[PDB]
RNA sequence: CGGUAUCUAACCAGAAAGCCACGGCUAACUACGUGCCAGCAGCCGCGGUAAUACGUAGGUGGCAAGCGUUGUCCGGAUUUAUUGGGCGUAAAGCGCGCGCAGGCGGUCUUUUAAGUCUGAUGUGAAAGCCCCCGGCUUAACCGGGGAGGGUCAUUGGAAACUG
RNA sequence: GGUGCAUUAGCUAGUUGGUAGGGUAAUGGCCUACCAAGGCAACGAUGCAUAGCCGACCUGAGAGGGUGAUCGGCCACACUGG
């Protein structure tokens, strides 16, 4: 069975109905001098029962769209 | 025949006597015009440079295009670049045909090539520029055969190289093998012919 | 015997009450295709007498280079004043690649092959300097050898 | 600069100028609007011919002309070769090149392109000025 | 309905057809799946080179030979092949 | 502050070289030991000597001259400092002054030499050139 | 396409050479005419009754079925400098402090495996540059094979360095 | 992953999420009713200007700089709007 892509990052807002806002921070090294720089964009997860709260280490899975932003769906909860 | 003037003034403005001796020295050795017998000058780093082209360019006698394109692909092979270049000019069908002594000088040797004269593994050749290789037989294929002009030369002929092999009586000539850059002008500095096309 | 290269031959003025006075400054580059060469500075009234001093003075400063295979052996930087030379191996039968006055303390000095590009000023009296500044840096493997302790094959 | 600082805002190269602006650039009836295209000639009905003066210390009569270009620019060029046959309200092709002595001037004026005719008596450099074989 | 058809590519009046696998409704020289071999007419003995395994492969698949091709494949024989498998 | 504690060995030696100095001392380092161990096989330092005490302890490095007092070691520069660290795959590793030099690398196996590295098909961070 | 390509038979040196430069940069110089006029010019700048710089000749030098000019792009330009520059007097250190975000961070041990290095699999079409062969009388040109090309996806390793 | 402007600082309201239904070959504010007030942005939203994208082409020691005609792949358009 083929395998979609899980992600991990750090919840951000909470003040949707059923769904969280992620931070993933991932690195890249610049095209011309070759320094390693931060970089963040935010995902939208499923939360299915309101179990993340803000500032929580979660692992969000990808699934077909679940809305017009979401599609992500929320995995584990490795942190609180 | 592409430079069809007098082929006597180049050897005494290179200094250089072409084929053999004789059109530089003996007459007027200095340079033609006539600023020539007086008002000699020094020669820049871009002179030496040029003038050493232009011996190659004249002494083979061909084209500026050809000379570019020949040297490029000359400098693609392994070794060293300058004595790769003399050594492919050399293969031309007009050299190896000077060489075996059918013709007396390399425009008499271009006009036998290109009038159908020679064949060259039987089959008839017309290109000057045709890159002989080693082993191909080169003969005249009857016609012209005992040609006046030919035989005359024939027997003008001096020496033959040591890398080219020819006989008299079937004018079967042939290439032993690849030649060397010693035996090959020695009069000439193939150092300041790359350095020329790397300005 | 060696041989002479004239490379630059200015004409130079001091100023006094009636006029101006003039003067020839020449720098010569001697040196055999052996390995050895040197340059030189005279002034004199005229330029042939100018040439001559700076012949007897450029042999007072000959420098030895190192040469491997025609080649040098490894990648130097010059530098003296506003002036600085690149000095680059380059492989058998490309020939000297280099600007006016670094062709002359190359050719002279014998090296047949080597690459250069002058990143610094114009002058021709700095880029003399400058090259020489890089030969003395220039070193052979079979002395590299000896001062670290090791063996020839070892190094390489 | 520093590495970081050089990725915060990057190294911003400048931009050459061109010494010909009215000759790349082209003109639409339909819009009224001039519209960027390079061009090596352009043409135009010259609306005045005479002479000025060239800078210290020259001191000849240069003939110069004012052409206004097929896009609707008013410039000045100048007539190389000894005598022309220029008259207002004719047509000439122009071409990109500076004159030094003249302050404005900075096209010239082909000869042998079109009611622009060749200059009279010339045995050599014959391909300029627009003179055949004789 | 992909079929296995002639490319027409060389120089004027020099024709050399390299055989390929494409679908009827692209160009003649555009998209095609993938190629088998070559073919050259000028050749008074006409040599041809295959892969008689990708052949067979797809022709199990819904691939039809065109005129050419089908004269191509049986001078060479594999649309004997293609008959014994069918039938065993 | 101190940002480079290995900058520092690069330079002591440096600055050494031009005064002819005999000796110097300097804090010790895990990684310091590798490096001042190295140049000891190629005979770039003469002897090297570790001094115990209760900070971090302490190593001596005896610098190494020709007879007729020339330089043994010419030249020290840093390259993955901490501003922009480089790496380098296996066949991205140089060759400092033709041969001639050395460049010290701190691969997957341990910190060796650019030649030894060519013959392990291994990679890592590029620390100093020393010819 | 088309009696096209290609052969053989004969007669003819006969129908087939121009373009730009010659003070320096930059290879190539002498006469005559003009007299700050006519004019030349990419820069330095030449011409004011002995101009190698304007115009024409003779000669020469670069190319050649071409040769020159204009327009646009890269180079030389290290003149935006990661490779590869600088800030006392040449352009260039804020008038000075307190400090959020960000960037960087002393010494040792254990662990992890994000950065780092390495193997396998899939893929990065064809044509094009490059390498090796072959066909057009040679070349251009055209075929056959290969190579290169990714901060790519799955999976297995290493633990020195950053985290 | 591949462009200029901060002398363009706020933008958005089917917008953001949820519940039920409709519709489609198919998931989905794609559409509708209800409920809540959310969502994006100095890691550059919004706005103005310019432009089809790529394999590739020219130049360059290289890193890069400029271009995207011919040949091949994808896209959009067919007097101007629906
Ligand atoms: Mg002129
Ligand atoms: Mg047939
Ligand atoms: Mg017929
Ligand atoms: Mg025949
Ligand atoms: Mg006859
Ligand atoms: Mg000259
Ligand atoms: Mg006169
Ligand atoms: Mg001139
Ligand atoms: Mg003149
Ligand atoms: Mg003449
Ligand atoms: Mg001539
Ligand atoms: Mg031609
Ligand atoms: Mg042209
Ligand atoms: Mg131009
Ligand atoms: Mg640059
Ligand atoms: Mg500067
Ligand atoms: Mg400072
Ligand atoms: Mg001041
Ligand atoms: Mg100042
Ligand atoms: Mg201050
Ligand atoms: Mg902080
Ligand atoms: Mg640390
Ligand atoms: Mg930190
Ligand atoms: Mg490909
Ligand atoms: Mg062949
Ligand atoms: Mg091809
Ligand atoms: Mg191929
Ligand atoms: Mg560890
Ligand atoms: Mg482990
Ligand atoms: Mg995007
Ligand atoms: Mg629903
Ligand atoms: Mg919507
Ligand atoms: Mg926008
Ligand atoms: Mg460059
Ligand atoms: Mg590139
Ligand atoms: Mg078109
Ligand atoms: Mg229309």
């Amino acid at each position: 069975r083929n395998q979609r892509k899980v992600y991990t990052g750090r919840v951000v807002s909470d003040k949707m109905d059923k769904t969280i806002t992620v931070v993933v921070e991932t690195y890249k090294k610049h095209g011309l001098y070759g320094k390693r720089v931060k970089y963040s964009k935010k995902f939208k997860a499923h939360d299915e029962n309101n179990i993340a709260k803000t500032g929580d280490v979660v692992r969000i899975s990808e699934t077909r769209p679940l809305s017009a932003t979401k599609h992500f769906r929320l995995l584990e909860v490795v942190e609180e | 025949a592409r430079y069809t003037g007098p082929s006597w003034k180049v050897s005494r403005r290179l200094g250089i006597s072409l084929s053999g001796t004789g059109k530089e020295l003996e007459r007027r050795p200095y340079a033609p015009g006539q600023h020539g017998p007086t008002q000699r000058k020094k020669i820049s780093e871009y002179g030496l440079q040029q003038a050493e082209k232009q011996k190659l360019r004249h002494m083979y006698g061909l084209t500026e295009r050809q000379f570019k394109n020949t040297f490029n692909k000359a400098g693609k092979l392994q070794g060293k670049h300058g004595e790769n270049f003399m050594i492919l000019l050399e293969q031309r069908l007009d050299n190896i045909v000077y060489r075996l002594g059918l013709a007396r000088t390399r425009r008499a040797a271009r006009q036998l090539v290109n009038h159908g004269h020679i064949t060259v593994d039987g089959k008839r050749v017309d290109i000057p520029s045709y890159q002989v290789s080693v082993g191909q037989v080169i003969s005249v294929r009857e016609k012209s055969a005992k040609n006046s002009a030919i035989a005359e030369s024939l027997e003008v002929s001096s020496f033959v190289p040591e890398y080219v092999t020819f006989d008299a009586e079937t004018l079967t000539g042939s290439l032993n093998r690849l030649p060397e850059r010693s035996e090959l002008a020695a009069e000439i500095n193939e150092a300041f012919i790359v350095e020329f096309y790397s300005r | 015997d060696l041989e002479e290269r004239v490379v630059t031959i200015n004409r130079v003025a001091k100023v006094v009450k009636g006029g101006r006075r003039f003067r020839f400054t020449a720098l010569v580059v001697v040196g055999d295709k052996n390995g050895h060469v040197g340059f030189g500075t005279g002034k004199a009234q005229e330029v042939p007498d100018a040439i001559r001093k700076a012949v007897e003075d450029a042999k007072k400063n000959m420098v030895f280079v190192p040469t491997v295979d025609t080649t040098i052996p490894h990648t130097v930087v010059g530098h003296f004043g506003g002036g600085e030379i690149l000095l680059k191996p380059a492989s058998a039968g490309s020939g000297v690649t280099a600007g006016g006055p670094v062709r002359a303390v190359l050719e002279l000095a014998g090296v047949a092959d080597v690459s250069s590009k002058s990143l610094g000023s114009n002058t021709p009296i700095n880029m003399v300097r400058a090259t020489i500044d890089g030969i003395k840096q220039l070193k052979n493997a079979e002395d590299v050898a000896k001062l670290r302790g090791k063996t020839v094959e070892e190094l390489l | 600069p520093t590495i970081n600082q050089l990725v915060r805002k990057p190294r911003q190269s400048k931009i050459k100028k061109s010494t010909s602006p009215a000759l790349n650039k082209g003109l639409n009836s339909f819009k009224r609007e001039l519209t960027d295209v390079n061009s090596p000639q352009k043409r135009g009905v010259c609306t005045r011919v005479g002479t000025m003066t060239p800078k210290k210390p020259n001191s000849a009569l240069r003939k110069y002309a004012r052409v206004r270009l097929s896009n609707g620019i008013e410039v000045t060029a100048y007539i190389p070769g000894i005598g022309h046959n220029l008259q207002e309200h004719s047509v000439v092709l122009i071409r990109g090149g500076r004159v030094k002595d003249l302050p404005g001037v900075r096209y010239h004026i082909v000869r042998g392109a079109l009611d622009t005719a060749g200059v009279e008596n010339r045995g050599q450099s014959r391909s300029k000025y627009g003179t055949k074989k004789p | 309905a992909v079929k296995i058809r002639l490319k027409r590519m060389g120089s004027k009046k020099k024709p050399f057809y390299r055989i390929v696998v494409a679908d009827s409704r692209f160009p003649r020289d555009g998209r095609s799946i993938e190629t088998i071999g070559t073919y050259n007419p000028l050749l008074d003995p006409v040599e041809v080179k295959i892969d008689e395994e990708a052949t067979l492969k797809w022709m199990h698949n819904g691939a039809k030979p065109s005129d050419t091709v089908r004269n191509l494949l049986s001078r060479e024989g594999i649309m004997e092949k293609f008959h014994n498998q069918k039938l065993g | 502050v101190m940002t480079d504690p290995i900058a520092d060995f690069l330079t002591r030696i440096r600055n050494a070289n031009m005064v002819k100095h005999d000796k110097l001392e300097l804090p010790a380092s895990k990684i310091k030991k590798e490096i001042a161990e190295i140049l000891k096989r190629e005979g770039f330092i003469r002897d090297v000597e570790y001094i115990e005490d209760d900070n971090a302890g302490t190593i001596r490095v005896f610098l190494k001259y020709g007879a007729t007092g020339e330089r043994v070691i010419t030249g020290l520069k840093r390259i993955s400092k901490p501003g922009l660290r480089v790496y380098a795959k296996s066949t991205e590793v140089p060759k400092v002054l033709n041969g001639l030099g050395i460049a010290i690398v701190s691969t997957s196996q341990g910190v060796l030499t650019d030649k030894e590295a060519r013959a392990k098909q291994v990679g890592g961070e590029v620390l100093a050139y020393v010819w």
